[PDB]
């Protein structure tokens, strides 16, 4: 019953916000942000996961209906440019330093919270954007980010692959 | 960049032709190139050519239709009627900016506004009244003021277009020698100065004192703010010089 | 020159010396009765020693031609006043000035 | 636009375009005091539309042409 | 071409003179001054009362836009122009303009804004730019500047309390110019500030009662022209530090136990927010001044602990790095 | 790129020429064409 | 307990104004649906602020700085000049009183406050104001309308050198190097031929700092070598700055980039390897030190170009066709000093044998590529063959890239510097006391051949 | 006196002072910015347009 009350107060707290266009504000601000990494859209996406915070169907369908009504190219264009702009390990800077991450976590967490609960409609619309003149594959974009993560962490291993142990900076950069 | 193309026999295999439609929003882009641009160019071409003492009905002189044309241009370049909602008003401003810049890269700085000024060939409308038929300089006011309004609206509307009148300041002096359309000169000035000063860096005593002599023939325009104080200050955000 | 004219002269002989603040409470005027200056509206009596060339020498010569407590209608000229140059924004070129001078004290 | 001389010169098909925006029987008459891909019947009232220039060609008080001297 | 118009029904008067006419030689007398604002203008003249123009609306916009032009040329610091201007618009015109009650709102706010734009537009502007520095010197006056005046932790008051802040200063000049713009911006001449400081209190205490009654007739047209120019001048004079703790206590007595509870329009609330902003600025200045007052004795007592257990750094023995430095 | 035509400072004959520019004209007017297809009926067919 | 009780009083949410504002602003927003977005902006601002009273305190402590009662006069002159120059940036503020900008800069240079105090000029954003005024001067290219950027003199020759008191003053100019990326300016307020005096900003910013020269990046430098490739043009007349209008002395474009890159690669003592590697990699793609005529490239060989420019230098002026006016002319230079600064930079780049890396850490590729440019052994002829400071570069190159037979081809650092330094310390009218340092410096070039 | 105690208390303010004692404002300010208590004779009971919605 404590967990049930926690979820009820969670949904009430969310209903204080997304009933006042908080999710519409979230998508508006993401669409206005045209692929620039900044703290304004960071607070947006924190707010987006906060209203979502467990796969709220209401903010899901609200966001989806808003997107279909507006046909906004800028939202998925922004997600594309964002995932292109996201950072990597940069082991040369680590080498010179021997003498950005939570942003991407909350980005992909928001993107996850769209399709939560087996929400097929986001799972299509995040692929196709069928109602619009042009189309973007968000799924390919997170996949490309995963490849760029893979090559960096593989080079990071290959650096210490010859060595014996790892320092505190190294295990932090791993984790 | 200047890769001129010729129908070779075979040539390069890697010369693929990708495409990009006039998409749904660019239905208007597809519209204007046919609607407002080519026909208006032909109309003002015939009218300007016939302003040079050429025989009247031989080439295009449809003064009723040039009048209705520029009326349709002005109604089409109209402001978004402020009382409307935020979103549709800003989208109308988007469309206005898009058609303005499409006109611009079509040649506002070189072709379109040059044709407006090249149509302003009026020594005196009364003297021209008994030269070509019965009417030359009736709606000279309308074309001058209104298309100079949408000109400065473009310069405003995309935030670094300070191109024709601030740039070619001789064509601004081509207004100051005439002194009938003092309505849009400020529309150039006040949107220029929030962007960057180029119009004001060269004006001098000979302009301001002529404006003062004009003011003696005047009762304080009621945008005296937006012409004479914005000549100085630019409405609270100011360049010092 | 300073064609001084008296209005309500006092002792008539307390003329100003060198380094003497003529505590003048004038009301400056132009021709046509168009006012251009005033010290009465300010309630700030004008002060100037002699010879240091602060004011135009209309005031200096008239004060020298003036006693204590002497209300007088001074009449400066363009040669001693701003002249064909003119104090800009207020005074035009080639102006003859009038002052309701009233010297009070000398310190 | 003369499309018969399609080979000698082009015809401009785009300005010739027309659209069936609405169509009703004459009894559909209310005067202010849809169906969706419905069919088209003879005798029913037809509405046209010039496509890119949205000027609804329709019953207007056109009394200007005097080529025939009694004709609209 | 106008026509000399024969039927001119317009503003007559409301107060002539308190003349008296006694006998014993038919003595007459009047010891009651009165003045009024004429209008005679070089490029086009029309001698009338300024109150005569509330009916005709072809010179109000003329005079209003020229007032705005006058405030525009004297904008953002330009003092030669103010010295030339003050010949035209000498102070008693301004004082009667603010103090009159029958004038239109346009020329009212224009005269007020023009006063601010040759009086309170560069000094107040400058110290606002330097307000967010809080550059401190360390003096004995900067030690009795604690958070509270009392041990009860009472709420204090923002405007009262010592500052001890290197705020920039105020200087002046005279209209007949010498050293026209070196450093002279109390006014372009010297302005009498205390009479204006009393007049603003008088007019605010007038306007609170004028607006409390839901009057048909405010001063100029409506309540916005009543309250806006008055309150913005009050704001300019408040931020300059001219007001005293008696004046500030009276100002709080308007509104603390008022003007805020009253119905008001939106651009008046716009200015009340700035008043509250400056109050919070004064409180925060008092806060960090008290913190510096603590920091003196704290750094003293704490480097005294290093001096107690004397400990040292490389061969230059007993350096001040033991007290405060790293390099 | 895009099949640009040079600007209208020379409206006489040099606008008949051709050049390529993948810059800002790729949104704008001079890089726009039309498929004036010969067929009258079904001219709005899906072109193949 | 002192600090704790003070914190308890400060953290009381201390001081009626708060409850008044919080109830009246929410009542205002309550009682009507309000237009004027700036009003509701200010309302919610004050609402947030009266809860977060600490937020006013956090962004005040870095700005406030205490001084003594003695320093409360020159600091007020500094505050007056600063409020003046804040009324010369943009807000009530800008350019046209160029005398007042220069004079405020002079008073601020001559002030005696940051000399003693550690953190004032950085906290006040003086650097921000000066850089803002510089962009307001510039705007764009082709003009340089105000050719008096003494702002450059301010920042370079005072702000980056007041950082002896606080090295993080130079950190701010290293941050504004990010703006010099886009404010890559070609204009010089010095002798002023073409040579980028705001390159001195970056030079003073990365002059001597291992941390900051390590924090450099390749896109800071790719453009620089691109500009040096742009320097690869022929020299035709006296000063073709970009056309030789009337005045002809000497064009210099390539040198100052090399002077900057010297500071970039070379730390206090030993040079840097992370930078010099990518530097030489980028040079080898586009090595455009094109002298008059040699094989493959134009030049890429010092002796022929130097001798041709010496034919230009001695009997003519700086120019080739001009009537015999050249001496201490640092077209002679940009063809001699250009290769001089080049070889200075290159000797600064590469490592030594028997160093920390004795050619056993992939420095062998770069040392071979250096050694593939021989004329390098042949620079002893240059080391005998106006400026004695050019030969410092090549002797540094021989020191850093390069047994006693090779000492004994010369037998000495050079016999002529030895005799001319022994004899130039005898006071005479000519040929004496010009070289009181021009060849007395050659202990710095000659001693290290001890070994 | 010196700047060092000002930055002492700067570092101290984040650690020893800033906590839930005033970061409890988030739920309370939203409980107090949601209501919109008015009686405008057309609403159901209140909420013309609440402050958070504005």
């Amino acid at each position: 019953e404590e967990k049930e009350m926690e979820k009820q107060k969670l949904l009430y707290q969310q209903a204080r916000l997304h009933d006042r266009g908080a999710a519409e504000m979230v998508l508006q601000t993401i669409s206005a942000s045209k692929g620039e990494t900044g703290p304004m859209v960071a607070a947006t996406l924190k707010l987006g996961i906060a209203i979502l915070n467990g796969g709220n169907s209401t903010v899901q369908q609200k966001m989806l209906d808003y997107l279909k009504e507006k046909k906004d190219v800028g939202f998925f264009q922004s997600l594309a440019g964002l995932m292109q702009s996201c950072s990597v390990l940069d082991l040369n800077a680590f080498e010179r330093q021997n003498k950005d991450d939570e942003f991407t976590c909350d980005l992909f967490r928001f993107l996850q919270l769209l399709c939560e609960g087996h929400n097929s409609d986001f799972q299509n619309y995040l692929r196709t954007q069928t109602g619009n003149n042009t189309t973007v594959n968000i799924i390919i974009s997170t996949v490309d980010y995963l490849l760029r993560v893979q090559e960096s962490i593989s080079d990071f291993y290959w650096y210490y692959s010859g060595k014996d142990i790892i320092d505190e900076q190294g295990q932090r950069n791993f984790s | 960049i200047q890769r001129k193309a010729i129908m070779h026999h075979e040539g390069h295999m890697d010369d693929g032709l990708n495409l990009s439609r006039s998409q749904h929003e660019e239905s208007r882009t597809a519209r204007v190139i046919r609607s407002t641009v080519f026909l208006f160019n032909r109309f003002i071409r015939g009218l300007d050519a016939l302003s040079k003492k050429v025989k009247l009905p031989t080439i295009d002189l449809p003064i009723e239709s040039v009048s209705l044309s520029l009326q349709d241009l002005i109604g089409y370049f109209h402001p978004p009627d402020e009382h409307l909602e935020h979103e549709d008003k800003q989208n109308r401003l988007r469309a206005l900016k898009n058609r303005q810049n499409l006109f611009q890269e079509e040649g506002m700085i070189n072709l379109v506004l040059e044709c407006i000024d090249r149509l302003h060939v009026y020594s005196s409308a009364a003297h021209f009244a008994d030269v070509a038929g019965r009417e030359a300089g009736e709606s000279w006011k309308s074309i001058l003021n209104s298309l100079y309004e949408l000109l400065a609206a473009l310069i405003r509307g995309n935030r670094k277009n300070c191109a024709q009148f601030s740039g070619s300041l001789d064509w601004l002096i081509s207004r100051l020698e005439r002194l009938e359309a003092s309505s849009g000169i400020l529309e150039v000035l006040h949107c220029v100065l929030v962007e960057s000063p180029e119009a004001l860096n060269i004006i001098k005593e000979g302009h301001i004192k002529s404006i003062i002599s004009l003011l003696d023939k005047h009762g304080r325009n009621h945008k005296v703010l937006d012409v004479l104080c914005s000549l100085c200050v630019c409405h609270g955000v100011a360049v010092r010089s | 020159g300073v064609e001084i004219e008296t209005i309500s002269p006092g002792d008539g002989r307390t003329f100003p010396k060198k380094g003497q603040t003529c505590v003048v409470h004038y009301t400056g005027m132009l021709q046509n009765g168009k006012k251009f200056d005033s010290s009465r509206d300010r309630n700030k009596p004008f002060k100037f020693r002699i010879g240091k060339q602060e004011v135009i020498k209309g005031f200096e010569e008239g004060a020298a031609q003036m006693s204590l407590g002497q209300r007088a209608k001074l009449t400066c000229t363009p040669d001693v006043a701003y002249g064909a140059t003119g104090h800009p924004g207020v005074i035009p070129p080639n102006a003859t000035l009038i002052f309701d001078v009233e010297l009070l004290n000398l310190e | 636009e003369s499309t018969s001389n399609s080979k000698n010169v082009p015809p401009d098909l785009s300005i010739c375009t027309f659209v069936l925006e609405q169509s009703l029987s004459v009894r559909a008459l209310q005067e202010m005091l849809g169906g969706g891909h419905r069919t088209l019947l003879y005798g029913h009232a037809i509405l046209l539309r010039h496509s890119y220039s949205g000027m609804y060609l329709c019953c207007l008080s056109t009394s200007r042409s005097s080529t025939d001297k009694l004709a609209f | 071409s106008h026509v000399l118009w024969s039927r001119m029904p317009n503003q007559f008067l409301k107060v002539d003179v308190s003349r008296i006419s006694e006998r014993q030689g038919w003595l007459v007398q009047c010891l009651d001054p009165l003045q009024f604002m004429s209008l005679h203008i070089p490029e086009e003249n029309r001698s009338v009362d300024i109150l005569e123009l509330t009916e005709q609306e072809e010179l109000l916009q003329f005079h209003y836009h020229t007032l705005r032009l006058y405030s525009a040329v004297c904008a953002l610091g330009n003092h030669r122009v103010a010295h030339a201007l003050c010949s035209h618009v000498d102070e008693p015109q301004l004082l009667y303009a603010i103090e009159n009650k029958y004038m239109p709102g346009l020329l009212r706010a224009g005269y007020y804004d023009l006063l601010i734009d040759i009086h309170l537009s560069s000094y107040a502007t400058a110290r606002l730019m330097m307000n967010n520095e809080f550059i401190v010197p360390m003096t004995e006056e900067t030690k009795s500047i604690t958070l509270f005046p009392d041990e009860n932790k009472k709420h204090g008051l923002p405007g009262i309390g010592l500052s001890t802040s290197l705020r920039p200063r105020m200087r002046f000049s005279s209209p007949s110019f010498v050293s026209i713009s070196n450093d002279c911006y109390q006014y372009s001449p010297e302005f009498p500030l205390d009479i204006l400081k009393a007049k603003t209190i008088q007019m605010l205490t007038e306007a609170v009662k004028e607006g409390s009654l839901h009057a048909r007739d405010p001063v100029g047209g409506t309540t916005e022209f009543l309250f806006v120019p008055l309150i913005k001048l009050f704001y300019t004079l408040l931020i300059m530090g001219i007001f005293h703790n008696e004046d500030l206590k009276h100002i709080l007595q308007l509104i603390e136990p008022g003007l805020l509870q009253m119905k008001l329009p939106e651009p008046v609330k716009l200015q009340m927010c700035l008043l509250l902003q400056y109050l919070c600025d004064c409180q925060v200045r008092h806060r960090i001044e008290a913190i510096v007052a603590f920091s003196d004795d704290f750094v003293a007592k704490l480097q005294d602990n290093q001096r107690f257990r004397y400990n040292e750094v490389m061969q230059a023995l007993n350096m001040s790095a033991a007290l405060t430095a790293r390099k | 790129e895009c099949l640009t035509v040079p600007s209208g400072e020379h409206g006489e004959e040099q606008r008949r020429t051709v050049h390529y520019e993948g810059g800002a004209v790729s949104v704008h007017a001079r890089s726009l064409w039309r498929l004036e297809t010969l067929r009258v009926a079904w001219s709005g067919s899906h072109i193949r | 307990g002192r600090l704790l009780s003070l914190v308890e009083k400060v953290t009381y949410l201390k001081k009626s104004l708060q409850q008044l504002i919080s109830e009246t602003m929410v009542r205002w927003a309550q009682e009507s649906v309000i237009e004027d977005p700036e009003l509701v902006r200010a309302m919610f601002v004050l609402l947030h602020r009266q809860y977060d009273g600490i937020g006013g305190l956090v962004r005040a402590l870095p700005k406030t700085y205490t001084i003594n009662g003695v320093s409360v006069e020159d600091t007020i002159n500094l505050l007056a000049s600063l409020g003046q120059i804040r009324s010369l940036l943009s807000v009530r503020m800008g350019k046209e009183e160029e005398k007042l900008m220069i004079r405020g800069l002079g008073d601020i240079m001559n002030n005696k406050v940051f000399y003693q105090h550690p953190n004032l000029m950085r906290a006040l954003g003086m650097h921000e104001t000066v850089m803002e005024v510089m962009v307001n001067v510039l705007g764009g290219g082709e003009s340089k309308e105000i050719t008096f950027p003494k702002m450059v003199a301010n920042c370079c020759r005072f702000l980056c050198y007041f950082c002896r008191i606080s090295r993080q003053n130079q950190k701010a100019m290293f941050d504004h190097l990010s703006y010099l990326l886009e404010n890559s300016s070609v204009g010089l307020a010095s002798p002023a031929m073409r040579g980028s005096t705001p390159l001195d900003v970056a030079a003073a910013s990365v002059m001597d700092n291992n941390e900051l020269a390590l924090a450099l990046r390749e896109p800071d430098l790719e453009k620089v070598v691109r500009y040096l490739a742009g320097c690869g043009l022929q020299s035709c007349q006296m000063l073709v700055s970009k056309g030789y209008p009337d005045i002809g002395w000497n064009p210099v474009e390539g040198e100052r980039y090399l002077d900057f890159l010297r500071f970039a690669v070379f730390c206090n003592g030993e040079s840097v390897e992370e930078n010099a590697n990518v530097v030489v990699r980028l040079l080898i793609r586009r090595p455009e030190c094109f002298g008059p005529a040699l094989r493959g490239e134009g030049g890429n060989g010092l002796l022929a170009a130097m001798e041709e420019a010496i034919k230009i230098a001695e009997d003519p002026s700086r120019d080739g066709p001009s009537p015999t006016s050249g001496s201490s002319k640092t077209m002679g230079n940009a063809i001699m000093t250009f290769y001089a600064a080049l070889i200075d930079l290159l000797g600064r780049c590469a490592p030594e044998m028997h160093l920390i890396h004795a050619g056993k850490g992939e420095a062998i590729r770069i040392r071979s590529i250096l050694r593939s440019l021989g004329d390098l052994v042949g620079v002893i002829s240059i080391a005998f063959q106006f400026c004695p400071d050019h030969k410092a570069a090549m002797v540094l190159f021989l020191d850093r890239v390069y047994v006693q037979d090779f000492l004994l081809h010369l037998l000495e650092v050079g016999f002529l510097p030895d005799l001319r330094a022994a004899a130039s310390l005898d006071t005479a009218a000519l040929s004496a006391t010009d070289m009181a340092l021009a060849l007395n410096r050659y202990l710095c070039t000659a001693v290290l051949p001890l070994l | 006196r010196h700047r060092a105690v000002n930055l002492f208390l700067q570092g101290y303010e984040k650690s020893w002072i800033e906590t839930e004692e005033h970061y409890f404002e988030d739920k309370l300010i939203e409980d107090l910015a949601k209501p919109g208590a008015e009686l405008p004779e057309e609403d159901e009971a209140m909420k013309r347009v609440d402050p958070l919605h504005q």
